[PDB]
């Protein structure tokens, strides 16, 4: 009976349907039919107090997540079966200001039929609440593309040992809604498809864009596939997150205005649920795209790939725009100037750790002509890039053009309104998050929690960012438009800078356009300038981006709107940085030693110490420049408070410590980190061991910066550090450089030399194997490498961690974690063509590990390896299909579409050969140049060592550029065969055919083009 | 019998010399922060029917590269003190091929194909300058592409068997000189023979009449000519090579060839008679035995090797030790270096031949404590 049910519509707000039975007077259990007219991609979130019991009774457990509904046949089924590919069925427990309860969340998939989910709430048994989710049909049969990997012809659940991939390809036109459904135990790959996809190809039409294209293509880094990742990894660590770290993540679909609806980095339990993903194409799509998402089980290593290429395949109807001129603005690097070292850097470098703080300016305020529309043609627009690569403990200042006396309007703090009356704590799988309610009709969203786990901001935060940039009535425009340098775009994600780059201090700089010459609060829309300081300890390599464009019209029209892209790459430099974190006491990274409310920090020469304190909540407002200079006998070490510190001396740190540089500018609203560079030398003439330089924090915690006398006496034994002479061994027949410097960095023995350097001069096709220990040994508990990512980065100019592919394109780098003895093997092979003389170094250091044996303390040593790579003028007679490897190979073609190409090369004895393809291409056969497609036995699989037992072979699937390289060299073989490999894609097919003939060689040009660099 | 135009197969990427200077290429002349050095491209060669490609972006989509002069392989530069746009025909190049393939949408593919017919060394320049572009007060980089075509030092054989006369060379043989329907050819060392014929067999010029195959790996089948490169070092005067009915038989004039080398060989059945023959295992295995090979010639046409057994380190003479390994052509700085590979029973014999004149001094070493150092002076 309709009159017997208290019918109420669901609260619809920000495409979120809410049925709040918890704190809403309309939905009260004092009588409840919560009917939700669920449209496409609408989040159904149900709130409840703690109960009485549900009819799909769900107990709170980690392994209990099978959310049940009731179908049309009145059978208690799973929601993954009643809704054809539901996504996001989660059970959470939420507390609002003390009052506890639970909630059920899911989303709505596109379905071609009519279905209804019934959630029945019961009591200890009457019927209490009936959440009737009415999901009507929203897609036709021809407007719904799908590849189920649970049944049909693409089922992996009955996959054999021989075949393991049921590849699917269904094409998408404009206005289509599509998705991917995975079976049980098979996680969606990568995390939150289709906002994370494995891209292969994307061709952009200019007429599709209704705004300016704010996408970062990285280094044209289309992503890999899981079939090509797991062949080169470790053994035990083969979970989903490591394979996702090794395969590359792209988020082009959110920039392309696809309606992507998923769960972010908080997915479901894949071992008990069908992980499902969806995306909606825009209605003005006339472009060509290609990507893939996977259903992957990382126990049996079974994958299903849904390679989706779009409907259009013609590359003549794509209106490639001629209005875009791409320009370059390289950033400027200057030596460190502190209003008196500006003259000192000028005087000393003219005659020629303060050298590791190099200042950077990317000046788009001055170079506005690269984002100004040229009067030679009004229709031409300009696009500019600015690639910045900097290390830790650096300072970088960004300049972008601005309107004078610009007022940033405060609608964004008006839309923030962050109070305590909206506080809801939501916990699932014993993991907590904090969320707020929109104060209009008591509405919140779990999509905001998924966005917070993905973008780092809230839902209303993202909406107000988009509306602030869309309603831009000013001339100069920014991306991200609010709070620039406190929000940055890293891997197409607007997130806070100091949250990601943990420990960043906003520096001060002179504001241009003002004659005061005073360093003040600088913000990029307001003053046209913003300075930041890089933290000393960086965990991983990161890269964030900015845009500051200028349009001649007052609107972002894109037919005259210019753009300036700032591309800052921050390298991970790993040392040990001392300090006292106050946030790990109460995931959050801590970069401090934390020698545990009284905090003792020993002053060491040539290091940086740091306090994570709130900016004005600590009792000295200039604490690192002030000092509570008091003796240790004055302070009771056990029974003390922060009030006695009120009765202490307040001498400055520039008087006692000679040139200790205290960096703390706490006047900003969001400064949480303070630092101090301790100088090169200490003196007992001004410092007593009892006399410490103390501070306090929040009137409860205290920090004592005392200096120990034995710690000062341990510095005073250093008198000899010479250079080693080619002690890295070289097996010259096998051409393998074996380096064993484990005993020199071992702190268990007495070592004469603290720092030694080993010089290696290599050539092409030479191997370098270095054995280095890890942090799970004896006498190696504080071992660190330099740089931290040796598989990708080296040390340019002895301190800067740079990518190896920008100086040696095509190096073969492999790190093997030997857990039988907990050591690591570094294996690096030079590609057969080396285009330039390359120098770098790799350092190992165990100087912070201690050996206190027989009342004698001995520390470790420093061992760095010099690497010189010579001029590899020998060209590779292979067939390139990448375009950028025209220096390596002879036949070079840009990867144009519809390029079904054949390349024919006949090789012989003692001659290099190989190929390069793009890494996302379908390699045929799997692992080319190992099991070749032999042509003399009519193009079938045959192992190369079966056909030729004296060959040499290497193959790297993906470097940092994103390409696949393979090389083969035959040495003293006299058979006759012929072998081919096919790089097959969804738009073009390439074939390389190499003929093995011993007495026939290619007629040589008998020299090489000598590339030389002069200065 | 077939025409020799497609007799040299259809293997692409035979260009070799490629002074790439493009934006997408890694030898870019753009202003950048990671590099602030100009790029060179210096070529010395006996240029036999190869080609040189310059991949240079065009003046469209902003004026990028100042190509000096603007028609580089139509008009080319002399020395920098008298830089005028001299024509491509004024130098002395005989039967060249110039291709200004700009039909690709990204670059001006300028290709030059040079025949070895010249009485003198021909040196020419094409500058690629980008100093007009100033980005963040850092200017662009320059390139000074410099090709120095060298004359073939050995004599060249060119006979007549076609209807059309060419007369770029003094004629040696013809069909009236075809004595007794059999051509007996006596090459000296490494020469090339040009039979102007349009119909030769598909598997000819690859075998021998008496014994084995007197051949090298640089047989060039031109569209109107037929040229094979003779090998620099041969075993004995018992092999020949013949193709065809006009029968032409080619055999080497094998004299007693002398090769410099330490040659610590244990087998007395060695066909290679080197200069030195000091043994390695006769002395004790504790002395630092060093072998010195000093080369000082004005015109190098030399052939240096070794015959010591065991293991040869490094892969000589592909990579050689620094005076720490480096390539032989990177230290010699002269192209056209021949190498011979020998697979004997016990002793390992390796040899290389250098023809030309080196600019600088290189003293490279190969270790067989047996050390063999080969020094060649600048002179």
């Amino acid at each position: 009976e309709e009159e017997d049910f208290k019918t109420a519509q669901g609260i619809k707000h920000n495409n979120v349907h809410l049925c709040n039975f918890f704190d809403n007077p309309e939905l009260t259990f004092d009588n409840v039919l919560c009917k939700i007219d669920a449209e496409l991609f609408s989040e159904v979130i149900i709130q409840l107090p703690i109960f009485f019991s549900l009819k799909p009774s769900l107990v709170f457990d980690d392994n209990n997540n099978d959310i049940k509904v009731i179908g049309k046949e009145k059978n208690e089924v799973s929601i993954s079966l009643a809704l054809k590919g539901v996504y996001g069925n989660r059970i959470f427990t939420f507390d609002k200001n003390g009052k506890k309860g639970e909630g059920i969340s899911f989303f709505i998939p596109p379905i071609k039929q009519d279905t209804d989910l019934k959630f029945i709430i019961n009591e200890t048994i009457k019927q209490r609440g009936l959440i009737y989710i009415f999901v009507r049909k929203n897609v036709s049969e021809n407007s719904f593309k799908l590849c189920d990997f649970t049944t049909g012809s693409t089922s992996l659940m009955e996959l054999n040992s021989q075949v393991k991939e049921k590849k699917c390809t269904v094409k998408i036109k404009k206005g289509d809604i599509f998705g991917l459904k995975c079976p049980k135990g098979f996680a969606i790959f990568p995390q939150a498809c289709f906002s994370n996809v494995l891209l292969e190809y994307y061709k952009s039409d200019y007429e599709d864009s209704e705004h300016i294209n704010y996408y970062i293509h990285k280094d044209k880094k289309y992503n890999l596939k899981p079939k090509d990742v797991i062949e080169l990894m470790d053994e035990n660590f083969r979970e989903l997150q490591n394979i996702q770290q090794y395969t590359g993540i792209s988020n082009i679909t959110d920039v392309l205005h696809f309606k992507n609806f998923n769960l972010g980095n908080l997915p479901l339990n894949f071992k008990n649920h069908y992980s499902t993903a969806y995306a909606k194409v825009p209605d003005t799509f006339n472009s060509i795209i290609n990507f893939s998402c996977n259903c992957y089980n990382p126990e049996k290593h079974v994958y299903g790939t849904m390679q989706v290429e779009s409907d259009n395949r013609n590359f003549d109807n794509i209106k490639k725009n001629e209005n875009v001129i791409k320009n370059f603005l390289l950033p400027n690097i200057e030596k460190y100037a502190l209003l008196l070292d500006d003259e000192e850097r000028q005087k000393k470098i003219k005659q020629q750790i303060l050298y590791d703080s190099n200042e950077h300016i990317c000046d788009y305020e001055k170079n506005e002509s690269l984002i100004s529309t040229l009067p030679n043609d009004t229709k031409k627009i300009q696009k500019s890039i600015c690639k910045i690569n900097a290390k830790a403990l650096d300072v970088v200042t960004i300049k972008c053009p601005h309107t004078k006396n610009f007022t940033p309007k405060d609608y964004f703090p008006n839309s923030s309104l962050i109070t305590n009356d909206k506080k809801i704590v939501i916990t699932f799988d014993k993991k907590n998050f904090v969320t707020y309610i929109d104060p209009t009709k008591k509405t919140f969203s779990l999509k905001d929690i998924y966005i917070q786990s993905f973008y780092g901001v809230s839902l209303d935060h993202l909406n107000q960012i988009k509306k602030i940039h869309e309603e831009w009535d000013d001339v100069h425009l920014f991306y991200p438009p609010h709070n620039v340098l406190h929000n940055v775009v890293l891997n197409n994600h607007i997130v806070n800078l100091s949250s990601a780059l943990e420990g960043v201090l906003f520096m001060k700089s002179k504001v241009t356009g003002d004659e005061t010459a005073t360093k003040k609060n600088t913000t990029l829309p307001t003053d046209g300038v913003s300075s930041i300081l890089i933290p000393p300890y960086v965990k991983e390599d990161i890269t964030f981006h900015l845009f500051c464009g200028k349009s001649t019209t007052k609107k972002p029209n894109k037919k005259n709107t210019s753009l300036a892209l700032i591309h800052i790459h921050i390298s991970s430099n790993r040392n040990i940085i001392h300090g006292c974190d106050f946030l790990y006491l109460e995931n959050s990274y801590s970069i401090f030693t934390h020698n545990k409310l009284i905090c003792d920090i020993s002053l060491i020469p040539k290091t940086v110490i740091g306090i994570k304190c709130p900016n004005k909540k600590l009792n000295p407002q200039t604490c690192f420049d002030e000092v509570y200079y008091v003796k240790q006998e004055d302070v009771p070490s056990k029974t003390i408070t922060a009030d006695k510190y009120n009765t202490f001396s307040k001498d400055k740190i520039g008087n006692i410590l000679k040139n200790a540089i205290s960096i703390n500018n706490p006047d900003e609203k969001d400064n949480t980190y303070t630092y101090l560079i301790l100088p090169e030398k200490f003196e007992e003439e001004l410092i007593d061991t009892k006399k410490v330089l103390a501070c306090t924090c929040d009137n409860k915690y205290i920090i004592h910066m005392k200096i120990e006398k034995s710690t000062m006496d341990k510095i005073k034994i250093d008198e000899k550090k010479t250079i080693g002479k080619d002690i890295c061994k070289y097996d010259v027949t096998t051409k393998v450089a074996t380096c064993e410097i484990i005993d020199t960095i071992d702190s268990s023995v007495l070592k004469e030399h603290h720092t030694v350097h080993y010089s290696i001069t290599l050539s092409r096709w030479d191997k370098l194997i270095i054995k280095y220990p890890t942090n799970e040994k004896t006498h190696f508990e504080n071992f660190f490498v330099n740089p931290f990512n040796l598989k990708d980065k080296v040390l340019y100019n002895y301190n800067k961690p740079i990518n190896i592919e920008h100086i040696l394109p095509g190096a073969i780098t492999t790190d093997i974690y030997d857990t039988r003895t907990k050591i690591k093997q570094y294996i690096l092979r030079i590609p057969p063509y080396v285009h330039k003389d390359i120098h770098f170094s790799l350092e190992f250091n165990n100087s912070l590990s201690l050996t206190k044996q027989n009342q004698n303390i001995i520390y470790g040593n420093v061992a760095k390896i010099f690497i010189h790579i010579n001029q590899g003028y020998k060209e590779i007679h292979g067939c390139d299909f990448t375009g950028k490897y025209s220096h390596l190979f002879t036949y070079s073609k840009k990867p144009l579409p519809n390029d079904d190409d054949i390349c024919n090369v006949t090789i012989g004895n003692n001659t290099f050969s190989g190929f390069a393809c793009l890494s996302h291409f379908e390699l045929k056969p799997n692992n080319c140049f190992s099991s070749v497609y032999d042509y003399n036995e009519a193009n079938k699989v045959k192992k190369l060592f079966d056909l030729s037992t004296k060959v040499e072979l290497d193959h790297i699937k993906q470097n940092t550029s994103g390409y696949t390289l393979s090389y083969i060299i035959f040495n003293k073989e006299s058979t006759k065969l012929k072998f081919s490999c096919t790089c097959s894609s969804n738009y073009s097919n390439y074939t390389i055919r190499i003929t093995f003939d011993p007495n026939y060689i290619i007629p040589e040009p008998q020299s090489r083009a000598i590339i030389k660099y002069v200065d | 019998f077939c025409k020799p135009s497609s007799l040299n197969s259809e293997i692409s990427g035979f260009i070799g010399y490629k002074c790439n200077f493009s934006n997408e290429g890694v030898h870019n002349l753009k202003p950048d922060m990671r590099e602030r050095r100009s790029i060179f491209c210096t070529i010395h060669s006996y240029f036999i029917y190869d080609k040189i490609r310059l991949i240079i972006p065009k003046k469209s989509s902003s004026p990028e590269f100042k190509i000096l002069p603007e028609k580089c392989f139509q008009k080319v530069y002399t020395d920098y003190e008298n830089r005028v746009e001299t024509d491509i025909s004024e130098l002395g190049l005989i039967e060249y091929e110039i291709e200004e393939n700009d039909t690709n949408p990204n670059y001006n593919e300028r290709t030059i194909t040079i025949s070895p017919f010249s009485p003198k060394d021909i040196e020419f320049f094409c500058f690629c300058d980008n100093t007009e572009k100033v980005i963040s007060s850092i200017e662009g980089r320059s390139a000074m592409v410099h090709v120095r075509v060298l004359k073939y030092p050995h004599n060249i054989l060119f006979t007549n068997l076609t209807n059309d006369l060419f007369t770029y060379l003094p004629k040696t043989y013809n069909e009236s000189n075809f004595v007794s329907n059999v051509l007996e050819v006596e090459l000296n060392d490494g020469e090339l023979f040009v039979l102007a014929c349009e119909l030769i067999n598909k598997k000819c010029f690859q075998e021998g009449k008496e014994k084995a195959l007197y051949k090298s790996n640089k047989i060039i089948y031109h569209k109107n000519l037929t040229i094979f490169k003779a090998p620099f070092y041969v075993t004995s005067k018992d092999v020949n090579t013949e193709c065809t009915n006009y029968k032409i038989v080619l055999k080497p004039k094998y004299e007693k060839k002398v090769i410099h080398g330490c040659n610590f060989s244990s087998n007395v059945s060695s066909k290679h008679t080197f200069t030195d023959s000091l043994d390695i295992s006769l002395v004790d295995d504790s002395a630092h035995i060093s072998c010195n090979v000093h080369l000082s010639e004005p015109k190098y046409n030399h052939l240096v090797g070794l015959n010591c057994p065991g293991d040869i380190i490094p892969d000589c003479f592909f990579q050689v030790y620094q005076p720490n390994i480096v390539y032989l052509d990177s230290q010699i700085n002269i192209g056209d270096i021949e190498y011979y590979e020998d697979a004997e029973g016990d002793d390992k014999i390796k040899l290389f031949g250098i023809v030309g004149s080196i600019p600088k001094t290189t003293s490279f070493t190969c270790i067989c404590s047996a050390y063999m150092t080969v020094t060649i002076d600048s002179a």
